[PDB]
């Protein structure tokens, strides 16, 4: 018989993969940019620690 | 202008100006609504929010 799972080589589960890889390199970015504008009063008026 | 450009320090510190007159009672409204502003902006920095 067949075993049916969400395998890490089919196209689907390569698809998700990429996507979450991607969400994580765009919340890295963002991440990086409130580090560098740290003082910058937009970045102030929401609170940078939470 | 000439009285607002002599403050070197355009950080920390507001100017608020009226032209008062009009023999009425809208410099004490004017004083009000300054003093408001300045507490809402001193806890604003003393959060660090500004």
């Amino acid at each position: 018989k067949e075993i049916e799972f969400l395998s890490w080589t089919e196209p689907f589960g390569i698809a998700l993969t990429l996507f979450a890889v991607l969400g994580i390199f765009l919340t890295a970015f963002v991440l990086g940019v409130f580090i560098k504008f740290r003082n910058t009063p937009i970045v102030k008026a929401t609170n940078r620690e939470l | 202008c000439q009285f607002e450009d002599l403050n070197r320090r355009k950080d920390t510190k507001e100017i608020y100006t009226h032209f008062t007159c009009s023999t009425d009672t809208k410099n004490v409204q004017f004083v009000f609504d300054a003093v408001t502003d300045v507490i809402i902006k001193n806890n604003l920095k003393e959060c660090g929010l500004y």
